[PDB]
């Protein structure tokens, strides 16, 4: 499976889809500006319509564990 | 590891099969709880930084958590290369250079480099520098994925 | 593999069977999963090229990847020969042979021979030139083999 | 089983069956040369019509990846 | 089988309990599969005729084959006696007396010859001439055992 | 999960809620001055009505094991 069909379901909690996005992204070789630029873009565009809302709301400059815990109730 | 041999020098050893393992297993089935951390602490004794990044390699699963303790590694890693700036003019030819974050991740050091600056008179504690790296991401982990 | 005696020489000692049995169990476990490369590299310490094909041979299963990578390490191997081409005149008496791509494959060359050439002064390393095609294969297989 | 008797199924993926080629081939102890030419023979021949066909498209000079992402959605 | 000492000189040392279980192991779970002959291989790594009768002694289970092989053993043993004549005259008291068939078969020599032949200078490596019977014997039942 | 999230049922045994206390505490890394102030405090706090009653007849300076006989019945 490619990187690009990595999306997140619309009942799926986040935290399972950026499980499954670092380890397809385990799988990709790229260097690391590259994948740098594949974190902060595809995870959210991938992201679905309710929790894509949320982390819109945080800004650009978020970590994961706040990007986790913003989309917990999602 | 780097171990003691009978002879009473200091000399590297690789890691056994059924330890490795063991890492493996306890992953498995203990993932991200706290007795976790005692555990690789005593499976870490005498560990070298290639040996820890070779156990970090080896997991699978948990790649958000894995990503996340990567993440902590360099930041770790960045603040020792601010906190200790490189030393005064050229490096000695009596003397092996001092370690970068890099070094201490592993990532820029050669084993035999890391054998280096351990064995050495004064000896330099690099895996006690990444351990800590390894125990305060350990708990970001584990604080995060307590539900 | 070729391993360090308490005299302080470079002699050879058999691999073990429950080491063997480790890697047979990875394979069956993890299939063509990452975490297989690392592992590999672990229990590949100080191994020979007879030792590697040993190791590839054993394998069970999933027929279409070992082809696929007999045919990297061939193709690897005729890339070696390519790129280092035989030397000037006849061999000294003195010396001993340079390797082809297939003595680094262990093909044509015999235990001693792959002895001679690790051990002897300058030491030449077979292991880590089959090793990097194993592990470039090895991806070749990881990216093939995403779904 | 003799290696004449292996042949792709009318719903089978290739892949299933080049992994049973292999292994076949794997129980085949003939010189190298002759197993090259069961290799470029035998595999496409025995192929099912609709990725036959599809091989016959790669044209000659086509190594296995190509092969096996060649006919994928067959 | 016949191993290095420490001291630096070559002796016999018996083979060990979970080695022999792994051998039971693995014909029991492959039976006829290829695999089966690289596993041997390793498992009779500086292995005497003596363990080799062993070994196939000890099998329990598909006694057509078995039987097979045991007359390919002969065969090839027949063929060994064939091929190499006896020597001109008596045996001189000086030197030790050449193998026949049954010899490397390891019926008509007993260990302290096993040993003789194979640690003396030159050496005579009947365990490599058993070990080619054993695997073109291998070959034969594959091929038969193929469906 | 929070340790003032952390409460006794209505039908479960004290000791059991013992047991989920020290574990979440357990995941709790302040000062030891500050962990002694929650035991005293949100452990009887959050503990059932009929044990609560229970608990406050024990009075202060008592240990471990005279609650978890003393809760034991109900």
């Amino acid at each position: 499976t490619s990187i690009l069909d990595i999306r997140q379901g619309p009942k799926e909690p986040f935290r399972d889809y950026v499980d499954r996005f670092y380890k397809t992204l385990r799988a990709e070789q790229a260097s690391q500006e590259v994948k740098n630029w594949m974190t902060e873009t595809l995870l959210v565009q991938n992201a679905n319509p309710d929790c894509k809302t949320i982390l819109k709301a945080l800004g650009p400059g978020a970590t994961l564990e706040e990007m986790m815990t913003a989309c917990q109730g999602v | 590891p780097i171990v003691q041999n009978l002879q009473g020098q200091m000399v590297h050893q690789a890691i056994s099969p059924r330890t490795l393992n063991a890492w493996v297993k306890v992953v498995e089935e203990k993932a991200f709880s706290p007795e976790v951390i005692p555990m690789f602490s005593a499976l870490s004794e005498g560990a070298t930084p290639q040996d820890l990044n070779t156990m970090l390699n080896t997991v699978g699963g948990h790649q958000a958590a894995m990503q996340m303790l990567k993440e902590t590694i360099n930041e770790e890693a960045a603040e020792w290369d601010r906190l200790h700036p490189v030393h005064a003019g050229p490096i000695a030819p009596g003397q092996m250079r001092e370690p970068r974050g890099s070094d201490i991740a592993g990532t820029t050091s050669t084993l035999q480099e890391q054998i280096g600056w351990m064995t050495h008179n004064p000896p330099i504690p690099v895996g006690e520098i990444y351990k800590r790296w390894i125990i305060l991401g350990l708990n970001k982990i584990v604080r995060m994925y307590s539900p």
